[PDB]
RNA sequence: CCCGCAGAAGAAGCACCGGCUAACUCCGUGCCAGCAGCCGCGGUAAUACGGAGGGUGCAAGCGUUAAUCGGAAUUACUGGGCGUAAAGCGCACGCAGGCGGUUUGUUAAGUCAGAUGUGAAAUCCCCGGGCUCAACCUGGGAACUGCAUCUGAUACUGGCAA
RNA sequence: UAGCUAGUAGGUGGGGUAACGGCUCACCUAGGCGACGAUCCCUAGCUGGUCUGAGAGGAUGACCAGCCACACUGGAACUGA
């Protein structure tokens, strides 16, 4: 149910980075990125507005690490959800656990936080979840858990986490390794490259 | 009375075996025209008395036989 | 907010003496993003300038809209030739739902929120701007009293 | 037109004709091979496309192809049918699922094995 | 035939108006005045008249605004084939709410504006705008 | 005669009953003459888990109604005024 | 449900890539073998056959078939047509039926109004609560666009009268 | 498929059932139903709802619950609330 395949294949697709190499370096090269996804890599895809419709929510799918029947619900729940189809997908998508937890650092890449998730090495409010989908709502507090604490992965994963833009809706720890989820992200945090309508008209038609 | 029907006779020529019509109008359930729809009624009344083309006053009873489960109680004009 | 966007490209065929010779046509729409829009046609031989002398001739041709927000105030019914189509204000909940091809003069027209459909044949040189009038024709949603008062 | 006409006639729908007496609209139903042919297609295309003459378990006996790159089916073969006509051979409306009953996969196929009846070769 | 006035009414005016003709007159009726009298009081017509006496002859003033007529659009509804009678919840709101509906109630010929005030409903006779 | 008795509406190894007034010859699950609490034997120690409108139950008793054992327990277990 | 133990260890497939349609090249084949939802591919450079490499889509499923509705305003109440595209009976009179100018009175069936009862529970939906999430379970509202009785309103329709 | 109906429709009385009742009988009347579709023919358990559709609709009546009917086929009763 897991992608499992070469992570970084997909960035060249999509276009784009989806940081699912994430951990070290940065701004690829020391890849190959962008002029072949494949064999015929330099073609140039002039594709429909079907195309670009697919490629984007595609784009979005192959970051947060979701395959289709949960990404089909996410949005089915979107738009049942008052208020903005488009932008309550991306809600539910961030406030994912796996999500939570790469966003708070605790893991070097969200494939990797996830893997922590599986492996029940944290807990919310005290309570151990080991299933990624974990919807976090906010004042939660996602921690690391005791046993199995500042282990070699959880460092560095701390560490280049505050390279990245670090969030704002969320307050973390270190030393702890606990973190606070105060409130569900805003349409302006986050994103930019991102095109809702698009993939909400996707599932629109 | 519990309910009043109204309705003109169409026969009386049959030992209180009268049975009356009911015309009421209503909204096709489809197409929205009003239409008319019929309900002949036999109907209880003794001793013969009120004429085809009656109008009249019915009211439901307990059965009087296979057929008649309602009787007059006044009557509204005559001869049409 | 330029904003230009073709709709559909095609070739046709003209048949002489020598053989066929074809040629391209260009349908584009143009709009500011706030009224303002405006269709052209234009054909050539080649397709770069089809699409070329399209999007002049909806430079010009370019009539604009009362809008009421991002939306339409009332709903609007439009009709040319074999095209009939319909649309809706749709109180947005997020809205611009509507058959590609209207969803560009839509789009490019400033309307935020519409939900349309199109009827008859789905011919987009006469569905744009059967919506084209369809939004020349709707009426000032204030100046209808403008209409009236006396 | 008129509302009066509606009223008495009312509209009445269309009623579709299956396109496969499949009979009981059935996933597939199984038969005997009466007789197994091999015709020459319509207009434009040529060719010698292999079919077969089933009887069906409910008795229907109808024309269905037997799809693949070769096929050791014969008479008294007992084939399994599904939906699927052949435009190009007119009248024949099914198809000969390849690998059910006694009807057998095609040899050395690797693509697209699912259609056609092939094992996953031992990799 | 003369068999639906009304609809002789609405159209004499959508087709007077289409004309540019100043007034235009018809047999008059108790119903014909009170629509034309909703439709003065809410501003599609001039002023109305209804000058006779034996053979009554309501008579109306067609207004024109910019280039246009006032009557963008005008038509019947409830017909005698076929009888339209909306509840209040269920009164209908024409161009969103510009234009009206004339429709006729237990009091009277109003408008869905004021029937739906007035709290009731009946036969909507008929949608300007 | 019509008793008062528990009717799992429940879910496999989660159970949850519905306590109604009912013609005690139906089905468990079946037709009945209203519902008159509900009893969540998984409560669990947080808040809620065995509401019981006691005034319709002490109606239809008086009304002739019989009472079943698990209903008499959580009747003498909802104390009965506090 | 919790705790320990070992080792990445036991755990990835299916369809598609001519257009509609996300994904392209080589080899073989040569109107053959074959493909095919529709258009249509195959007669020597086949992105359409078959294999290969690559890619796209799904994922413990994937494809195919069968099946209802959808897109189909293609039975058009909402919401369509009949000069030449399917469609005005060769024409006329006329029963039933449908429709009916204009005033007043009356009636109050249609129509409209409020009140009341009823419209089982579950379901659906809204806001919560319980299972590590979810599926699932559950509290409470909301909804059940309906029917029926009473009382009223009289403009429109129907009845009666002139 | 355009006509159908002799317990047929109604009255009177006796008998009858837990009860109203052509339920049954005797007698009297000559009625009753039918183009707002009887009779005849074909098909079918009905509902809550279920799927689909923006709605209006269309299609449908597993699983849950309500009602009905049936218990190898046809027919009958006995017991019993
Ligand atoms: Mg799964
Ligand atoms: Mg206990
Ligand atoms: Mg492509
Ligand atoms: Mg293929
Ligand atoms: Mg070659
Ligand atoms: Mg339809
Ligand atoms: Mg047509
Ligand atoms: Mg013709
Ligand atoms: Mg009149
Ligand atoms: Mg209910
Ligand atoms: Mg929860
Ligand atoms: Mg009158
Ligand atoms: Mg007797
Ligand atoms: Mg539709
Ligand atoms: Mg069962
Ligand atoms: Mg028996
Ligand atoms: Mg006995």
């Amino acid at each position: 149910a897991r992608y499992l395949g070469p992570k970084l294949k997909l960035s060249r697709r999509e276009g784009t980075d989806l940081f699912l190499k994430s951990g070290v370096r940065a701004i690829d090269t020391k890849c190959k990125i962008e002029q072949a996804p494949g064999q015929h890599g330099a073609r140039k895809p002039r594709l429909s507005d079907y195309g670009v419709q697919l490629r984007e929510k595609q784009k979005v799918r192959r970051i947060y690490g979701v395959l289709e029947r949960q990404f089909r619900n996410y949005y089915k729940e979107a738009a049942r959800l008052k208020g903005n189809t488009g932008e309550n997908l991306l809600a539910l998508l961030e406030g994912r656990l796996d999500n939570v937890v790469y966003r708070m650092g605790f893991g070097a890449t969200r494939a990797e936080a996830r893997q922590l998730v599986s492996h029940k090495a944290i807990m919310v409010n005290g309570r151990v979840v080991n299933i990624a989908s974990y919807q976090v709502s906010p004042n939660d507090v996602v921690s690391i858990r005791e046993k199995a604490k500042k282990q070699s992965r959880v460092k560095a994963a701390l560490e280049l986490a505050e390279q990245r833009e670090k969030p704002t809706w969320l307050e973390v720890d270190a030393g702890k390794m606990e973190g606070t989820f105060k409130r569900k992200p805003e349409r302006s945090d986050l994103s930019a490259d991102i095109n809702e309508h698009l993939i909400v008209e996707l599932y629109s038609k | 009375k519990i309910r009043t029907l109204q309705g003109r006779v169409v026969s009386d020529k049959m030992e209180k075996s009268i049975v009356v019509a009911i015309e009421r109008f209503v909204k096709h359930p489809i197409y929205g025209k009003f239409i008319k729809r019929t309900t002949k009624l036999h109907v209880h009344d003794e001793n013969n008395e009120c004429g085809i083309g009656d109008v009249v006053e019915i009211r439901e009873c307990r059965p009087l036989s296979k057929t008649k489960s309602w009787t007059l109680v006044r009557v509204v004009e005559k001869a049409v | 907010e330029l904003q230009e966007k073709l709709i559909a490209v095609n070739r046709v065929s003209k048949t002489v003496k020598g053989g066929r010779i074809f040629s391209f046509t260009a349908l584009t729409v143009v709009g500011d993003g706030n009224g303002r829009v405006g269709f052209g046609y234009g054909k050539a031989r080649e397709v770069p300038a089809a699409i070329q002398k399209a999007m002049e001739k909806a430079r010009r041709n370019m009539i604009n809209v009362a809008l009421n927000n991002g939306t339409l105030q009332h709903p609007v019914k439009g009709v040319h030739t074999g095209s009939r189509v319909f649309m809706q204000p749709a109180s947005e909940g997020t809205g611009i739902i509507a058959g590609g091809a209207m969803r560009a003069v839509l789009e490019v027209a400033g309307v935020h929120n519409v939900l349309a459909k199109a009827y008859g044949s789905t011919n987009p040189i006469n569905v744009v701007r059967a919506t084209i009038d369809g939004l020349e024709n709707m009426n000032s949603p204030e100046m209808v009293a403008a209409k009236r008062g006396k | 037109a008129t509302v009066n006409q509606l009223v008495r006639k009312p509209r009445a729908r269309k009623v579709a004709k299956s396109n496969v007496p499949a009979l009981e609209a059935c996933p597939q139903k199984r038969g005997v091979c009466t007789r197994v042919y091999t015709t020459t297609p319509k207009k434009p295309n040529s060719a010698l496309r292999k079919v077969c003459r089933v009887r069906l378990t409910n008795g229907f006996e109808v024309t269905s192809y037997i799809g693949g790159e070769g096929h050791n089916l014969q008479e008294h073969s007992v084939i399994l049918i599904r939906g699927g006509r052949v435009k190009d051979l007119p009248g024949v409306r099914y198809h000969t699922v390849r690998g059910a009953l006694d009807c057998s996969g095609v040899k050395d196929r690797k693509q697209a094995r699912s259609k056609y009846g092939v094992k996953r070769p031992k990799a | 035939s003369m068999q639906d006035p009304i609809a002789d009414m609405l159209t004499r005016i959508r087709n007077g108006q289409a004309a540019n003709k100043a007034a235009v007159t018809m047999p008059s009726s108790k119903l014909k005045v009170a629509i034309a009298n909703v439709l003065k009081e809410e501003g599609f017509i001039e002023d109305f008249k209804v000058e006779g006496d034996t053979k009554p002859e309501l008579e109306l003033t067609l207004k024109y605004f910019q280039g246009k007529a006032v009557v963008e659009s005008i038509q019947r509804v409830s017909r005698p084939g076929l009888r339209i009678y909306k509840r209040k919840d269920e009164l209908p709101k024409v161009m969103a709410g510009l234009g009206i509906a004339v429709v006729s109630t237990s009091k009277g010929v109003m408008t869905d504006r004021a029937a739906r005030q007035a709290g009731l409903g009946g036969e909507i006779i008929c949608y300007v705008a | 005669m019509v008793t008062i008795r528990l009717a799992r509406h429940g879910a496999k190894k989660r159970p949850f009953y519905q306590v109604v007034v009912a013609d005690s010859r139906n089905a468990r699950n079946g037709r009945f003459i209203e519902r008159v609490g509900f009893f969540n034997p998984i409560a669990s120690e947080k808040e809620e888990g065995t509401r019981l409108d006691l005034d319709r139950i002490a109606h239809w008793v008086g009304q002739g109604a019989t009472i079943s054992d698990r209903v008499a327990a959580l009747i003498k277990e909802v104390n009965k005024a506090a």
